[PDB]
RNA sequence: UUUAUAUAGAGGAGACAAGUCGUAACAUGGUAAGUGUACUGGAAAGUGCACUUGGACG
RNA sequence: CCCCACUAUGCUUAGCCCUAAACCUCAACAGUUAAAUCAACAAAACUGCUCGCCAGAACACUACGAGCCACAGCUUAAAACUCAAA
RNA sequence: GAUUAACCUUUAGCAAUAAACGAAAGUUUAACUAAGCUAUACUAACCCCAGGGUUGGUCAAUUUCGUGCCAGCCACCGCGGUCACAC
RNA sequence: AAUAGGUUUGGUCCUAGCCUUUCUAUUAGCUCUUAGUAAGAUUACACAUGCAAGCAUCCCCGUUCCAGUGAGUUCACCCUCUAAAUC
């Protein structure tokens, strides 16, 4: 089987799961937490499990945690203009943390639609190309119009070959 | 492995595969330079055709001729294909039958 | 010396029988 | 605010102050495993302007992109000491801390 | 009249005997099975091959497991076992999905009545050790029932095809639980390399999902 | 178990021995040729090491140790 | 406004903490009479065997 | 000027006619076997010291 | 092989060499005895975590390179040819 | 030409598109277009017009002779010393 | 790497390699009817010959593009800044 307890972490499905998308605000998030205290359990499970996610979704996002340093733990975000975000995390759990922090910094999910709806505007359906980029690669696809000489020859007189003839 | 272990040693390595007696190549021209035969190895016993045959890369090395009777004598240019004789230890290359001045079997 | 074929390589023409009638 | 610099603001580890004015910090980033799909923290050094000198080897600064390298490979400046090392200021209550345990308890300013 | 018996290997074994040396005598699994849930299989030795056929079908015959199928045609949900040195990884399938099975693994469910399954063998693929392991795999799945029947809540099934309409397999017999299930945002289960990266479409593989006969 | 392993190994191990025993002169003239060109190398390598640095000569009161000689 | 919300979620966390410490405390300080009241008699105990 | 740098005496590995020679190993394998190391011997090996049971036993 | 005599050596001092069937042939730490106890044998079966190591046999406790007070040495350690096994 | 196991014609036209230039009609282009050669592949057809490999097992499929550990065969296991489903 | 298969042994179990079966490409043998399309020196080795860049009332502009090759090789991507170029 998978290495590691709940491999379910290291599966894609998983962390393409996070729902917490940064603003371009945020470049630094460091997590604080203490290795032992019941307090402080859900933040661990967090780290566990949601720091993944997260970090998958915001690639640029520095993520930096720190072990044992204060008595309770917190987050810090770094915002670009400077400002600092902390977040106390004790006695919260780790579904909590997530959706605080996704309310104060993540993007609402209105965005996130305006975003793939411009993503998608780039790949116009009535180009062609390469099926990498494009739907259809030649307009001989869309039916009515004259076929792929590969698979239906034209007509004698639409070639070329003839056509230097009747110039003859 | 531990994950940790895995991620140091990154995946796996392929091997460098080993170019064969042709390095690597479908065929080889070559010339004759002399021919004799070879007992196979236990427990099979016979005169196995060989000859030694100078290759296009500059190499000399020993090639079996498949089938019955041949014409091949020394300056003659063969082909030469992979596929080792298994009965013939360290013959790693076959002559090709109807090239090159190897005229095809003589039939009876 | 002749040789000696291995024991495990001798066939067995019992299943072409079955399979022909 | 623009700068040739590409990380604009990171949090890192002081791992040397030998050079004048100038911290040597450490950044971990976590990188995906493309085959494990497990994130390793990933270091890459930094040097950062210590004008004051006040960075000790081990506390945790933040960096801050400067607007042009003013060395070959000072990029940052030290924005602020973070944690320094032996002297934690638990953010969350504001008071003193050694690891775990409260130096001034939160309710000794009541 | 019902069963049907199907031979899974055939073997050659020779015992050295103080007179006579070495002595041929056959070794013959069968499996036998109705087609309707009811299979089992068994070993026969014997001098002659066709002795060892009757042997091994008229003791295979006492010795029938029974197979529950979820509606006639597959396994109730996904098993992976290790039987000795081979593993066994079965797959509910949907209807026409049709029998992806190591070819033994495709007589055996045949013989019980499975129509729809995948299975992957790794490890030693000792036939004897196979089949057994297949037997005892399927033989301890759970029912939909039993699992209602055990956690006192209904089963209900939700179909791709059918959209959201939930499906209601099983009802638990006696009292139904008030309290919700416990719902784990991370369940706690070994999942498998393999169906990960096949999931993750990184199982390349020029061998997969190659077209082969109707089974 | 069987010592078959065990067995080829004290087999080759007793022909080593034996081969170093019969050819130990010519051995130890080979080491001592490498020993010399192991010095050489050294020594040219520092050699190197100053030109490229611009110095026309190694730097004042510097001889390059034999490090690779038993006295 | 969310750095504002952050902030007053912040100090009602805070105010929470702030009596948990204060059960703690007088919880240990409990426990430190319990501990005191077995150490003297220890040392005391200690003390007069050794004189 | 030695080394680098382009072939060529000589060694090593495998196979070949293969058996000859010794009978070391496998049985308490004919003197239990083996690891390390040392000396002797052209070699087959022999012995010293410690260790192992992957030997046996009143 | 046995007997006798005798030396290096076993001993002390000070350095060196750094090997073993250095083997409980069982890595360290933590946990479990419930499932399926489990290829076999050895020594009941496992889980979590970490480090080290292995990827057919032989070539090879080898060659070369490097390091070492080691100079018939030790550590690290290949490849070519060959086999369909080991 | 040489070399390699590796092997396209010393074609045509600027009519389309693209480029350059010109205010422009236009001009030029071995880019390109339209042809030539080649079972390298894809598509389509055959009415007369099918060959290549294999047939011991893995692995679909051998009758009769000849040969006699020879001649020969095999991808792996292997076959052949007289009656070879393996030449 | 599979729905796997053959192969160690007197035999079984396990470990393990090798090979088979699938799909492409090049070359070779033998064979080959037509039509349409696509693709097409082994070689950064040497090249006979012909052509491949002109335009245009002179100046200018263009011949720095297109085409070609894969010898060399982390100059290709993101950001900052900012030339040339076009409007
Ligand atoms: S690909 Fe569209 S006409 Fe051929
Ligand atoms: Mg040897
Ligand atoms: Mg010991
Ligand atoms: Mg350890």
């Amino acid at each position: 089987p998978m290495k590691g307890r709940f491999p379910i972490r290291r599966t894609l499905q998983y962390l393409s799961q996070g729902n917490v998308v940064f603003k371009d605000s945020v470049k630094v998030m460091t997590v604080n937490y203490n290795t032992h205290g019941e307090l402080g359990e859900g933040a661990r499970k967090f780290v566990f499990f949601n720091i993944p996610q997260i970090q998958y979704k915001n690639p640029w996002v520095q993520i930096m945690m720190f072990k044992n340093m204060t008595p309770s733990p917190f987050l810090r975000f770094y915002l670009d203009s400077g400002e600092q975000v902390l977040v106390d995390v004790e006695t919260k759990s780790n579904k909590e943390i997530m959706e605080h922090i996704r309310k104060i910094l993540g993007k609402n999910e209105e965005t996130l639609r305006e975003e793939e709806e411009e993503k998608k505007q780039l790949s116009h359906p009535a180009n062609f190309g390469p099926r990498k980029y494009c739907l259809r690669e030649c307009i001989c696809e869309v039916e009515g119009q004259v076929p792929c000489p590969s698979l239906v020859p034209l007509p004698k007189e639409m070639r070329g070959k003839y056509k230097a003839a009747l110039k003859a | 492995a531990t994950l940790n272990q895995m991620h140091r040693l990154g995946p796996p390595k392929r091997p460098p595969r080993k170019l064969g007696p042709t390095e690597g190549r479908p065929q080889l021209k070559g010339v004759v330079l002399c021919t004799f035969t070879r007992k196979p190895k236990k427990p099979n016993s016979a005169n196995r055709k060989c000859c030694r045959v100078r290759l296009s890369t500059g190499r000399e090395a020993v090639c079996f001729i498949p089938g019955e009777g041949h014409t091949l004598q020394e300056h003659q240019i063969v082909l030469v294909e992979g596929g080792r004789t298994q009965d013939l230890p360290g013959v790693k290359l076959t002559v090709v039958r109807g090239k090159y001045d190897c005229g095809h079997v003589q039939k009876k | 010396g002749r040789k000696r074929a291995k024991p495990r390589l001798e066939q067995d023409s019992s299943l072409k029988s079955y399979l022909s009638g | 605010v623009r700068s040739s610099v590409h990380a604009r603001w990171i949090v890192g580890k002081v791992i040397g102050t030998k050079m004048q004015k100038t911290a040597k910090v450490r950044v971990t980033r976590l990188v995906l495993d493309p085959y494990l799909l497990k994130y390793f923290n990933k270091r890459k050094t930094y040097f950062a302007h210590d004008a004051l000198q006040q960075c000790t080897v081990g506390d945790i600064v933040l960096l801050r992109a400067l607007p042009v390298p003013r060395a070959k490979h000072v990029k940052h400046e030290l924005a602020e000491i973070v944690f320094k090392v032996g002297k934690v200021i638990d953010p969350v209550t504001g008071k003193p801390c050694a690891g775990t345990t409260y130096l001034e308890s939160p309710l000794s300013s009541e | 009249e019902d069963f049907d018996t199907r031979i899974l290997e055939v073997r050659n074994v020779f015992t050295m005997t103080a007179k006579e040396g070495r002595k041929k005598s056959i070794r013959v699994l069968v499996a036998v099975g109705n087609g309707k849930g009811a299979a089992g299989f068994s070993i026969g030795k014997a001098t002659d091959r066709m002795d060892a056929f009757r042997k091994a079908k008229n003791r295979a015959v006492h010795h029938l497991h029974y197979i529950e199928r979820y509606e006639d045609h597959t396994i109730f949900h996904d098993i992976s076992l290790r039987f000795k040195r081979t593993h066994i990884k079965m797959k509910k399938q949907p209807k026409g999905y049709g029998l992806r099975c190591h070819r033994a693994i495709i007589t055996i469910c045949r013989l019980i009545g499975i129509k729809d399954m995948y299975a992957k063998v790794s490890g030693s693929i000792n036939m004897l050790s196979l089949t057994q392991g297949l037997f005892r795999g399927l033989s301890r799945q759970e029912t939909h029932q039993q699992l209602a029947d055990k956690k006192g809540l209904h089963v209900v099934e939700i179909r791709e095809e059918c959209g959201p309409l939930p499906i209601v397999v099983a009802s638990p017999r006696g009292p139904l639980r008030k309290d919700p299930e416990p719902e784990d945002e991370v369940p706690d289960v070994k999942l498998d390399w393999e169906d990960v990266k096949t999931a993750q479409g990184m199982k390349r593989s020029v061998w997969s999902n190659l077209k082969r006969a109707a089974t | 178990k069987n010592v078959l392993k065990i067995r080829r190994r004290k087999m080759n191990h007793h022909k080593y021995r034996k081969l170093v025993k019969k050819t130990r002169f010519l051995r130890r003239k080979v080491q001592e040729g490498r020993l010399r060109r192991k010095q050489i190398k050294f020594e040219k390598d520092l050699r190197r090491i100053w030109l490229k640095a611009g110095l026309k000569e190694a730097p004042e009161g510097w001889q390059t140790p034999k490090i690779y000689l038993r006295g | 406004e969310l750095m504002a919300w952050n902030q007053a979620e912040n100090r009602r966390l805070h105010e929470l903490r702030i009596a948990r410490l204060r059960q703690e405390e007088r919880e240990q300080e409990q426990r430190q009479a319990l501990e005191q009241a077995r150490k003297a008699e220890e040392v005391q105990a200690w003390a007069q065997r050794k004189e």
